[PDB]
RNA sequence: AGGCUAAAUACCGGCACGAGACCGAUAGUCAACAAGUACCGUAAGGGAAAGUUGAAAAGAACUUUGAAGAGAGAGUUCAA
RNA sequence: CGGCUACCCACCCGACCCGUCUUGAAACACGGACCAAGGAGUCUAACACGUGCGCGAGUCGGGGGCUCGCACGAAAGCCGCCGUGGCGCAAUGAAGGUGAAGGCCGGCGCGCUCGCCGGCCGAGGUGGGAUCCCGAGGCCUCUCCAGUCCGCCGAGGGGCACCACCGGCCCGUCUCGCCCGCCGCGCCGGGGAGGUGGAGCACGAGCGCACGUGUUAGGACCCGAAAGAUGGUGAACUAUG
RNA sequence: UAUAGGGGCGAAAGACUAAUCGAACCAUCUAGUAGCUGGUUCCCUCCGAAGUUUCCCUCAGGAUAGCUGGCGCUCUCGCCC
RNA sequence: GUAAGAAGCCCGGCUCGCUGGCGUGGAGCCGGGGUGGAAUGCGAGUGCCUAGUGGGCCACUUUUGGUAAGCAGAACUGGC
C-alpha cells in the first residue's frame, strides 16, 4: 500500500456534456477551443455552463437582463447568457441593448427588434468577441425553483420553513398535530 | 426499456440487490402508511407535521364554485388589452384613458402590486384590495365596481 | 413500509380492480362508427342541417360561468308565444321547444 | 436470545470517516435569542440611521477630504 | 349559437368626484350592512316596543 | 403551409419556425477567420516525452 | 304515492369475419393429433401423453441363412 | 523446421466441495446421482429526485370534431369564437374574509416618539462573490517623433448566480393609543407603532413527453402452510335404528 | 330403507363417517397472508460498509440518525506575496 | 475547551423610543490607515437522491459479576 487516504478518483465534474444536440456538441468544441486557446477565464465559465446541464442553466427573464445593465458601468456591454432569456409580462420600456444568449423565446425577440436592439447567438459572438470583451455573463434565478423550496434540514422541527409535501395546500391536509399548539405538540 | 433495466446488470448477483442479511421478502413494514402512531412515528411525524386530528370547521356540501374569484395583479393589469391600445390612446391626445375590463379577461379581483406607470386607466372588476386601490388613484385612474 | 421525504399516498387499489379493466382500444373504432352514423344520418334522414333543432342563446347558472354563454335546449314557452306560432308546429318547422324554461 | 446491550465501539473511526467539521462560517452573526428591550433599542436606532445620517457625515466626508 | 357579445366602451374622458367616491371601503360598508341588517331592525322593533 | 422566419403560417395556427441556434455554422470558416487566429496563444507542437 | 319510449353506452357466451413489434409442441387454450379423449374416484369431480420419411411409396422385385423376428447381397431415390 | 494450444502422460510445489444462515464451514450444519429443456425483481396507477427535448408566464389535445372509401390508415395531419379543463402565475386564516413598493427632494401643521401637498427614482442595504471595465507603469538593433504592431500588471470600479446578516410588505392572533369617510353618523368600516405563527412576496419557471433510481397499493422477485367462508357429493367400509 | 359435516352415529375409545376424523371429500374465494426456511440467471472497471443512538406489545422485525454510493454546483493553482 | 489577525487594531463623526449627573455607558451606521503575524501537511465549501446495515466476535491495556471458563457484560485502539 501507498495511500493511507482514501480514494476519491474523479472529484465531482462532468466532462463531455450529456445532451445529444449537434448544435450544442458544435458549440462545445468551438468554444473549448477558444477555453484552451485564448486565455480567457470568459471564455473557460462559458465553456463551463455549455458543459453545465438543461436544468442547472435556468431561463433568464426580460426584468432582470434590463435591470442587470442598468447598473452603472453597462451603456455599450453585451448582455451574454448561457442559458434561455424569456418574455415578461412586468416590463413596459425595454433598452437599445444587446443580447447574445441560446433560444430567445418568439416575444422576446419580437419585443427586442421593436425596440430596437441586437440579438446574437454564440457564435456571432465569438466571431464579435474571441476573449470576449464589452460582455457581461449573466445567470438566472436558481433558487426560486419549486424544487428547492422543499430542501432543508427538515420540514418543520425548529419550524423550518420547508414545505412539507401534501395533495392540496388548505384545511385537513397535514394541519392539526405539530402545527398548532391545541393539537398536541407544535414543532 | 428492459435493456436499460438494473435488472439486467443484476444478474449474477446472488441476492440481487437486497442483501443476504436483511432478506426483504414480501412486506417487513406493514402496507401503505401502517403503523402511522405506533412504530413509524419518526417517519410520520419530522416528514408530515398536521397528519394526525381534526383542524377546525366542517363546511357540508362544499363547492369549488362559489369561491371562484381568480386574482388579478397591477403587474398583469396592462397586457389583459393589447400595447398597441394604450399607445395609440396615450400618446399624448387628451385626458381620455381606456377601460381594462378584467371580468372580460375572466378574472374578478384585482389586487395590488408594484410597477404602475404614469399613465392611468379605469379598471372595471367585482372586488379590489385597498392597497390596490390607492395604486389606482395614486396614478389617477377611476375605480368601478361591476356586478 | 415508508421511506425518507415523500407524499403521503393513499392509492385505491386495495378493491379488485383488475377484473374492471376497461381500456380504450376501440377509440378509433367508436370514432368511425360514429363518423359513419352521422353520414348515413345526413344520407338518409334528411336534406335538414346537421345539429338539426336550433339552441337558445343561454347565461350559465353560477358565479362562475354567468359571464359566458351556451346553446340551451328550448325556446321556452312565452318566448315561443311571443314569436307567435304553435308548439308542435314549432317543433316541425325545426324550433327546439323545452317547456320548462322560464323568463 | 439474550442479545448484546449497549456500547460505543467502532464509532469513532464512523465519525472520523467524513471530518467531524466546525461550523467554522458565521460572518455577521445571527441576531434571534437577544433582549427584546435592546432590538427596541437597535432597530428604531438602525431606521434613524436610514433617515436621518446624510448632511453631517457628507459635511465631516468634505471636511476630512479637505483636510487630507 | 355562442355570439359572444363584446362591448367595448373605448373612448371616455376621466370623470368628476365619482373616482373619489368608488372606494375600496364601499365594499365593506356593504358586507357590514348585509351582515347586519337583521339585527338593526330587531333592535329598531325593541326600541319601539320598550316606549 | 409553414412560412419564413418573418411571417407566421397561414395554413396552420399557432406555428412558427424553431429558433436556428448557430446561424453562420460553418466552423473551419469560423476557426480559420483572422478575427480568432489574431487572439490565439501559440501552436505549442513540442511533445515532451519521459526522460530516463 | 300511475305508465310507455329509439340514440350515445356494455358484451371473456354465439354466427361469420380481418389484423398482430405475441407464442412456437416442456411455449401457446387442458387439447395443433380419434381432447374434455384415454384413464382414475361410488359420486361431486380430476384429467394426460402424443406433429414432421420422401418430390412422388417409387415402402425395398428377386437370390440366400434361419421356422420366423432378424441378416447378407440386389434395387428405388440427390440421399437409405 | 517451428507451434501456443479445450489431446494424453510424467515430474516439483501448492492445493479439503460447491451454494448460503452465521462472528465462524471442508465440516460429524443443510440442498445437490447425472444430463437436456423451462425457471425467479415484470406491468399498471400515484409521488419524489436526477437527466434529455419542445414551448416558455404560460403549457398540454389525452375529450370530441374535420379529410375521399384505401394494405401499412386502430397510424398520421388539422381545429383555436372547440383552452371546457389539469398544473403554474398568491398566499394566509377553523371561518367570516383579507391579500405582498418602497425610497429621495422642497414646502406646510409646535420636522412634535407627528400628518398633508408637488416633483423624481424604483423591487432595499451590508460582507464575500466567477466574470467584465478604466488605467499609473515599463518591454521590443543607433536618435526628436507617432500609429495597430511584442506585451502584462500595482491600484480603482460596476458587480451574475449563491451564501450569511439587517431592513421592508401580505395573512391570523397580542399589547398601546390617536385619526379619517359616510347610498347614512351605528356594539359602521378603514388606517398607525411594536414581538411573534405561515408551506408567503421581496421580478416569476412552469407545463407536456421520454429515460433512470427509490417508495407505496395492486398476486408484486419465485415457491410454501396450521386456518376461514360459499356451494355441492358420499351410510358399497364403518356406527345406530 | 332412515340418520350428511360443526352435521350424523357412538354398551363412550373424541372411536366410526369410503385406506383421511380432536370436525370428511370436490370445486371456488385463492396465485389467501407470513416480521418465517430455500433460491434469484453475462463480463469487465471504480468506490465501498454495519451489527451503533433514539422510538415502537419493541427483542428473528420496522422507523430515524450514523456509515456508503451516484449526480452535480460554487470557487482556488499553474508567474516580497 | 479556547486564542495564535485583513471577519483583526486604531482614529474621526452621526442615530437610539436601550440606559442615564454628565456628549454617561452600550449597540448600530459611515469614512480613512498600514497584511510579512507559531510548526508541519493538504487544493476546499455546499445541495439533491438512495441501497445495504440495525445477530457480531477476538487481542494489548483499564475494569464489572463469578472459583474459573474458549463465561456474561463495559472504555480506547487495532484486526477478523
Ligand atoms: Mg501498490
Ligand atoms: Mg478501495
Ligand atoms: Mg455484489
Ligand atoms: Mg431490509
Ligand atoms: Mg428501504
Ligand atoms: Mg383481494
Ligand atoms: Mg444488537
Ligand atoms: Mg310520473
Ligand atoms: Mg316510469
Ligand atoms: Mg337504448
Ligand atoms: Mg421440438
Ligand atoms: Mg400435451
Ligand atoms: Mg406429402
Ligand atoms: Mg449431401
Ligand atoms: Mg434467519
Ligand atoms: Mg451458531
Ligand atoms: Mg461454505
Ligand atoms: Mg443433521
Ligand atoms: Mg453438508
Ligand atoms: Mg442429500
Ligand atoms: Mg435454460
Ligand atoms: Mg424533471
Ligand atoms: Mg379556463
Ligand atoms: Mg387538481
Ligand atoms: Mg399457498
Ligand atoms: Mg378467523
Ligand atoms: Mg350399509
Ligand atoms: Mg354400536
Ligand atoms: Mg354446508
Ligand atoms: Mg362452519
Ligand atoms: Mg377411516
Ligand atoms: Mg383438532
Ligand atoms: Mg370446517
Ligand atoms: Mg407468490
Ligand atoms: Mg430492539
Ligand atoms: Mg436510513
Ligand atoms: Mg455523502
Ligand atoms: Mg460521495
Ligand atoms: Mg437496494
Ligand atoms: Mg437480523
Ligand atoms: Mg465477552
Ligand atoms: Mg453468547
Ligand atoms: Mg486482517
Amino acid at each position: 500500500g501507498v495511500d493511507i487516504r482514501h480514494n476519491k478518483d474523479r472529484k465531482v465534474r462532468r466532462k463531455e456534456p450529456k445532451s445529444q444536440d449537434i448544435y450544442l456538441r458544435l458549440l462545445v468544441k468551438l468554444y473549448r477551443f477558444l477555453a484552451r486557446r485564448t486565455n480567457s477565464t470568459f471564455n473557460q465559465v462559458v465553456l463551463k455552463r455549455l458543459f453545465m446541464s438543461r436544468t442547472n442553466r435556468p431561463p433568464l427573464s426580460l426584468s432582470r437582463m434590463i435591470r442587470k445593465m442598468k447598473l452603472p458601468g453597462r451603456e455599450n456591454k453585451t448582455a451574454v447568457v448561457v442559458g434561455t432569456i424569456t418574455d415578461d409580462v412586468r416590463v413596459q420600456e425595454v433598452p437599445k441593448l444587446k443580447v447574445c444568449a441560446l433560444r430567445v423565446t418568439s416575444r422576446a425577440r419580437s419585443r427586442i427588434l421593436r425596440a430596437g436592439g441586437k440579438i446574437l447567438t454564440f457564435d456571432q459572438l465569438a466571431l464579435d468577441s474571441p476573449k470576449g470583451c464589452g460582455t457581461v455573463l449573466l445567470s438566472g434565478p436558481r433558487k426560486g425553483r419549486e424544487v428547492y423550496r422543499h430542501f432543508g434540514k427538515a420540514p418543520g422541527t425548529p419550524h423550518s420553513h420547508t414545505k412539507p409535501y401534501v395533495r392540496s395546500k388548505g384545511r385537513k391536509f397535514e394541519r392539526a398535530r405539530g402545527r398548532r399548539a391545541s393539537r398536541g405538540y407544535k414543532n | 426499456p428492459s435493456r436499460l433495466r438494473k435488472t439486467r446488470k443484476l444478474r449474477g448477483h446472488v441476492s440481487h440487490g437486497h442483501g443476504r442479511i436483511g432478506k426483504h421478502r414480501k412486506h417487513p413494514g406493514g402496507r401503505g402508511n401502517a403503523g402511522g402512531l405506533h412504530h413509524h412515528r419518526i417517519n410520520f411525524d419530522k416528514y408530515h407535521p398536521g397528519y394526525f386530528g381534526k383542524v377546525g370547521m366542517k363546511h357540508y356540501h362544499l363547492k369549488r364554485n362559489q369561491s371562484f374569484c381568480p386574482t388579478v395583479n397591477l403587474d398583469k393589469l396592462w397586457t389583459l388589452v393589447s400595447e398597441q391600445t394604450r399607445v395609440n390612446a396615450a400618446k399624448n391626445k387628451t385626458g381620455a384613458a381606456p377601460i381594462i375590463d378584467v371580468v372580460r379577461s375572466g378574472y374578478y379581483k384585482v389586487l395590488g402590486k408594484g410597477k404602475l406607470p404614469k399613465q392611468p386607466v379605469i379598471v372595471k372588476a367585482k372586488f379590489f384590495s385597498r392597497r390596490a386601490e390607492e395604486k389606482i388613484k395614486s396614478v389617477g385612474g377611476a375605480c368601478v365596481l361591476v356586478a | 413500509a415508508p421511506s425518507r421525504n415523500g407524499m403521503v399516498l393513499k392509492p385505491h387499489f386495495h378493491k379488485d380492480w383488475q377484473r374492471r379493466v376497461a381500456t380504450w382500444f376501440n377509440q378509433p373504432a367508436r370514432k368511425i362508427r360514429r363518423r359513419k352514423a352521422r353520414q348515413a344520418k345526413a344520407r338518409r334522414i334528411a336534406p335538414r342541417p346537421a345539429s338539426g333543432p336550433i339552441r337558445p342563446i343561454v347565461r350559465c347558472p353560477t358565479v362562475r360561468y354567468h359571464t359566458k354563454v351556451r346553446a340551451g335546449r328550448g325556446f321556452s314557452l312565452e318566448e315561443l308565444r311571443v314569436a307567435g306560432i304553435h308548439k308542435k308546429v314549432a317543433r316541425t318547422i325545426g324550433i327546439s321547444v323545452d317547456p320548462r324554461r322560464r323568463n | 436470545a439474550k442479545s448484546k446491550n449497549h456500547t460505543t465501539h467502532n464509532q469513532s473511526r464512523k465519525w472520523h470517516r467524513n471530518g467531524i467539521k466546525k461550523p467554522r462560517s458565521q460572518r455577521y452573526e445571527s441576531l434571534k435569542g437577544v433582549d427584546p428591550k435592546f432590538l427596541r433599542n437597535m432597530r428604531f436606532a438602525k431606521k434613524h440611521n436610514k433617515k436621518g445620517l446624510k448632511k453631517m457625515q457628507a459635511n465631516n466626508a468634505k471636511a476630512m477630504s479637505a483636510r487630507a | 349559437p355562442v355570439r359572444n357579445v363584446y362591448k367595448k366602451e373605448k373612448a371616455r374622458v376621466i370623470t368628476e368626484e365619482e373616482k373619489n367616491f368608488k372606494a375600496f371601503a364601499s365594499l365593506r360598508m356593504a358586507r357590514a350592512n348585509a351582515r347586519l341588517f337583521g339585527i338593526r331592525a330587531k333592535r329598531a322593533k325593541e326600541a319601539a316596543e320598550q316606549d | 403551409l409553414y412560412g419564413t422566419w418573418r411571417k407566421a403560417a397561414s395554413l396552420k395556427s399557432n406555428y412558427n419556425l424553431p429558433m436556428h441556434k448557430m446561424i453562420n455554422t460553418d466552423l473551419s470558416r469560423i476557426l480559420k477567420s483572422p478575427e480568432i487566429q489574431r487572439a490565439l496563444r501559440a501552436p505549442r507542437k513540442k511533445i515532451h516525452r519521459r526522460v530516463l
